[PDB]
């Protein structure tokens, strides 16, 4: 529920409705019709794919790493660049997100048009 | 390509009816899409990039571009068995058909990896048990395994160099250089090439466990994916990459923090070789020099000479690294530095890109002698045991180091007991091994 | 009743079956290959052959990075008819290890007007993934008027940089030899000549000395008018010197391979050219694995078991190099690279991921060219030397039993080890070879020594045996007066002889003399002996077998101890 910066979060989704094929590992968040929206309080990633853990399990799993922001000397040595602040990634495993030291994670999932289920998290020291 | 039954089992002649195509006998489908090789004038699509699907498949080395390419045909088991057996090998890359509503088929401009997709066959039965057309097929999935990377040891010793790796004048003491000479009495006013330990480039072996690359269950396999393995050294907020593995072996320099966008300028260690024909584990032997590390001001004690990694014979900094070290700082490895290996799995259990990491920490430990007993009869056998971790440079082999590191100190004489000692010394002990 | 013929491939399975649980040195073990694709005749025996283009696939084994024909990519090969001329290395050059004799310039004139299209005979080039064989596809013209003499082939983008990784400088390395193996039997030429070309420009088309002077020298002769198309010859030091004999940048100069032959006036549809480079040896102390290298490629000529049997049978031989033969080029040149029972060199106890693995491509039943491979470990053993008794009398006929399977270098011949008799060399009166290099672990040529009172037993010889001791009689004269003809190890004729063809245990013996001459000091060569002899009774007789490769595969000094009893 609570994360720090330069941390990785495992996102799990239990969506039996999207298990379209038993012999095919189904995916969500790939298209604009079925989007996955991960977001902080200032940064977000669009069209983030999520992958089923099993071929016929109905559970989708993926992780995103919070890269933080480069405008801080966390180590205290006197130079920036302690965290490679970069927002990128569209697959299920290569998501990179920038996050302030005081921020909040938000993951939103859509199962039908004009309907969205969301999840929340917070960022502290 | 002209006939609507292209890449389908059957005959070229085909008529369109209410039950499909007359000439269509058996089809194989990935993600409910017929697997066909790009051909004709409808395969000009290039997709998100400028490379055509057929050219992409040719570059990937996949000669199984379609059912016809594999030569898959149905053959009866016997003269009158009535059971037909056919087979083919699943390619790693396939070209998806954009639309099946036109002949010849219009193919997509980019290929996709078949892992995770469901492979389905469809045998068109002209006469069912009641004697009419019934569509029957079977379903299966193209499995894939998550990649994993492992390192031999949790910790590794700090590598050391020789006198020839420093531009400083000859001295009887290291003077802060990365030199490992004998105890002072073994040196005569100047440390030369005959009175120091050989180069201490530790050889780390990287191992991955990816069953996907084990295409041959009882044959040689090699990880041919380009730049799938990244070897790097990190010291806090700064990072340096040793090189890349998986692509063809090539000459290159050392990049710092991945700043060099062009990947062809990075050193390549070649393709990893499978340890055993039925193991699926690939091992690559790579040696790390004492200079292959992030720049720091603590290493200015040695005016380091950097061995060239490119084709030039110069000893300058730019010969080994993409950029010169900062003024007042030199590339090196300190105690506590973290050694990490990066491997990008082209297909995990979900059949996509995945990054796995393993980490090791550089460390230096004290040395302590030991003996089987305290008292010894003159002329007896002394089992001189040295226990010290940092001399284990390679875990796959047992190295040897000069006995001159130990010294004799007694009322009789003071000598290093080795070849650098006094006349007649080394003969007196008769080391076994030397 | 009609009957049909079905065309279908099969899945192969190459297996290596050792006669026991360990593949020790000097043990020929069968290699079994079951492949129905190569059984193309049900009424005869099909033997694999590199020289036969019909035999498409041959199993291969390689170690290190040998310089094959395709190290620089896909080569380009052409054929040419004409005369070499007087300013050519093929005619003037000869094998004499001389710079002028073996290194020069290559010139030619081309007269291809009578040929088809009046152009040089180009060809289609293909390379096998494991045997590395080059298959040349061209027009199968066999007319009587056809006459071709030359053949020039370029190794793609290969340069001196791609050659120096395998070819080493024999003058600078402590131990190093270069070998050239070629197979041109498919050409059917009466005489074969091969030369190495180096130039900073393109090889095709070729140039002449009278035309341009860009390169000071561009020809290095290797083979001159050999009557055998199959040959595994040791390259002379001149070739190694010429490889490093140019001051220009090695990456800026390309390499080319030249052919001159006669009696080849007919060319088949497919022709095969196989000629690689071999290299073995070590540098400086040679204890670490980084300085040990053995670059070679081995191809097995499997022979069909029966007329209609898909099982092809072969065998593999391997010799584990020791401290005695590491400095002799004959043991490296004595192996067979291309034969039904080939042999190869092993420099280190290759186990686990580095174990000797044989590779063989195959067309499976599905139709893919999947490879099948097998490997067998070739570890080392810790040599153990001991004496039959704890104590010995005068002339008790002591016998030395050495059990170490790595010294067996042939399962056919009886392996023996003589004793060195040469005062100049530092290994005088020691088992081994006259050649000896000084390293951190002692002497390279020192295999086994016998010591009384921890002093090596050697016969007085040379100019350092003039000492007379407390009396006026020299040690050699004193021994002669005493009637002791066993003045040293060499005098007794003590040599190591293997118990059997492949036992791996060596037995040697000698009689303990009553009087022996003590060596005053071992710090000089030849040894300086004491002026008086002393009776060996009561002294401890100790042997020392120098083990080049221990169980972990490195040098460990092991010996045994005994005393000369007296009553």
């Amino acid at each position: 529920k609570v994360y720090s910066w330069t941390d990785k979060v495992y996102i799990t989704i239990v969506a039996p409705d999207h298990n379209f094929d038993s012999d095919l590992v189904d995916e969500i968040g790939e298209t604009d019709s079925d989007p996955i929206k991960v977001s902080t309080r200032g940064f977000d990633l669009d069209n983030y794919k999520l992958v089923e853990t099993g071929t016929d399990t109905g559970i989708f799993t993926g992780e995103v790493i919070l890269t933080g922001f480069t405008a801080h000397d966390a180590d205290g040595d006197g130079n920036t660049g302690d965290a490679t602040g970069t927002t990128s990634g569209s697959g299920p495993t290569d998501g990179l997100l920038a996050t302030d030291d005081d921020d909040g994670l938000t993951v939103s999932f859509e199962f039908s048009e004009d309907e969205t289920i969301v999840g929340s998290a917070l960022i502290r020291w | 390509n002209s006939k609507a039954t292209d890449d389908a089992v059957g005959s070229a002649t085909t008529q369109s009816l209410s039950f499909g195509e007359l000439g269509r006998l058996l089809d194989v489908t990935f993600d409910d899409v017929i697997w066909s090789t790009p051909d004709g004038a409808n395969n000009t699509a290039t997709g998100n990039d400028s490379d055509t699907c057929s050219t992409e498949l040719s570059n990937a080395g996949i000669t199984d571009t379609g059912l016809g390419a594999t030569g898959f045909t149905l053959v009866e088991t016997g003269a009158a068995t009535g059971v037909f057996v056919g087979d083919f090998q699943i390619p790693s890359f396939w070209c998806r058909v954009s639309d099946t509503t036109t002949t010849p088929y219009t193919y997509a401009g980019d290929e996709e990896t078949t892992t995770g997709l469901d492979i389905e066959v469809n045998y068109v039965d002209f006469r069912d048990a009641s004697g009419e057309i019934v569509e029957v097929g079977d379903s299966a999935g193209v499995r894939a395994n998550t990649g994993s990377v492992s390192l031999d040891r949790t910790v590794y010793p700090v590598p050391f160099g020789t006198i020839a790796d420093s531009s400083k004048a000859a001295n009887a003491a290291p003077n802060g250089r990365s030199v490992f000479p004998i105890h002072a009495t073994g040196i005569t006013s100047t440390i030369d090439s005959t009175e120091e330990l050989p180069t201490g480039d530790l050889t780390i072996h990287v191992r991955i466990n990816d069953p996907d690359f084990d295409e041959n269950p009882a044959g040689e396999d090699a990880m041919d994916q380009d730049n799938a393995l990244k070897i790097s050294v990190i010291r806090g907020s700064d990072s340096v990459v040793l090189g890349y593995a998986g692509a063809s072996e090539r000459t290159g320099k050392i990049d710092v923090g991945g700043n060099n966008g062009t990947i062809s300028n990075i050193r390549s260690f070649g393709e990893m070789d499978e340890i055993a024909p039925d193991a699926g584990i690939f091992e690559l032997d790579v040696n790390i020099k004492f200079t292959d590390g992030p720049a720091s001001a603590q290493c200015n004690s040695h005016d380091t000479l950097y061995t060239a990694l490119d084709g030039t014979t110069g000893k300058a900094d730019t010969n080994r690294f993409d950029d010169g070290a900062a003024s007042g700082q030199e590339y090196c490895i300190l105690q506590g530095d973290i050694l990490q290996v990066e491997y990008t799995d082209p297909a995990d259990a979900s059949g996509d890109a995945n990054t796995v990491t393993d980490s090791a920490t550089f460390d230096l430990r004290n040395g302590v002698l030991q003996s089987d007993k305290s008292v010894y009869i003159i002329g007896s056998d002394m089992i001189l045991t040295l226990i010290e971790p940092d001399f284990d440079l390679d875990n796959d082999s047992a190295e040897t180091y000069d006995l001159d590191l130990i010294e004799w100190d007694s009322d009789a004489a003071t000598t290093t007991m080795g070849n650098k000692g006094v006349t007649g010394a080394a003969a007196a002990f008769d080391p076994e091994p030397t | 009743t009609p009957q049909t013929i079905l065309v279908g491939f099969s899945f192969a399975s190459i297996d290596i079956q050792p006669v026991t649980d360990e593949w020790t040195s000097g043990q020929e073990i069968p290699v079994v290959i079951v492949d129905a694709d190569q059984n193309k005749n049900s009424r005869a025996d099909e033997d694999l052959d590199l020289n036969n283009p019909d035999v498409t696939l041959i199993p291969a084994l390689r170690t290190g990075d040998p310089f094959t024909i395709d190290e620089g990519g896909t080569p380009s090969l052409i054929f040419t008819n004409g005369t070499n001329g007087d300013d050519s290395i093929f005619d003037t050059g000869a094998i004499n290890n001389t710079s002028a004799g073996q290194v020069g310039n290559f010139t030619l004139n081309i007269n291809v007007t009578r040929f088809s299209s009046a152009t040089n005979i180009t060809s289609t080039e293909s390379i096998d993934t494991f045997s590395k064989r080059l298959i040349s596809a061209q027009t199968a013209n066999s007319s009587a008027n056809f006459d071709v003499d030359f053949a020039i082939i370029d190794l793609g983008s290969a340069t001196l940089e791609t050659l120096k990784e395998t070819v080493v400088d024999e003058d600078n390395t402590a131990v190093g030899f270069n070998f050239f193996n070629y197979d041109v039997r498919s050409l059917g030429a009466d005489t074969v000549s091969i030369a190495l070309l180096n130039t900073t420009g393109n090889i095709l088309p070729w140039v002449n000395n009278d035309t341009r002077n860009v390169d000071k020298n561009n020809a290095i002769l290797l083979v001159s008018n050999s009557t055998n198309s199959q040959a595994y010859v040791d390259l002379t030091n001149a070739v190694s010197d010429a490889v490093y004999g140019s001051t220009n940048t090695d990456s800026n100069v390309n390499i080319g391979f030249a052919m001159y032959f006669t009696g080849v006036g007919d060319l088949a549809a497919k022709e095969v050219i196989v000629m690689d480079f071999f290299s073995f040896g070590f540098t400086d102390d040679g204890v670490q694995s980084s300085e040990r290298f053995a670059n070679q490629i081995i191809r097995i000529e499997a022979e069909e078991t029966g007329d209609n049997t898909s099982t092809f049978e072969g065998s593999l031989e391997y010799v584990m190099v020791n401290q005695i033969n590491i400095q002799d080029a004959g043991t490296f040149s004595g192996i067979t690279p291309i034969a039904d029972d080939p042999s190869f060199i092993v420099i280190e106890d290759l186990t686990d991921e580095d174990a000797p693995r044989v590779n063989y491509n195959d067309l499976g039943a599905d139709g893919v060219t999947t490879p099948v491979s097998d490997q067998e470990e070739a570890p080392s053993h810790s040599g153990v030397v001991s004496l039959n008794a704890d104590s010995y009398k005068i002339a008790d006929t002591v016998v030395i039993t050495v059990e170490d399977l790595d010294l067996n270098v042939d399962s056919d011949l009886i392996d023996i080890f003589t004793v060195v008799s040469d005062n100049s060399k530092a290994t005088d009166d020691a088992v081994g070879s006259a050649t000896t290099q000084s390293l951190s672990f002692g002497e390279l040529g020192r295999l086994l020594d016998v010591t009384f009172d921890d002093v090596i037993w050697s016969t007085p010889d040379g100019a350092n045996n003039t000492a007379t001791g407390n009396d006026s009689d020299t040690c050699s004269t004193e021994l002669s007066n005493a009637g002791i003809t066993d003045t040293g190890l060499g005098a007794t004729g003590f040599t190591l002889v293997e118990t059997g063809a492949a036992t791996g245990v060596f037995v040697g013996d000698f009689q303990i003399p009553s009087f022996w001459c003590r060596v005053s000091d071992t710090t000089t060569t030849p040894y300086t002996y004491a002026g008086d002899e002393e009776t060996t009774t009561g002294l401890d007789i100790e042997v020392n077998y120098v083990d080049f490769r221990d169980a972990s595969g490195e040098i460990v000094e092991v010996g045994d101890s005994a005393g000369v009893r007296a009553n």
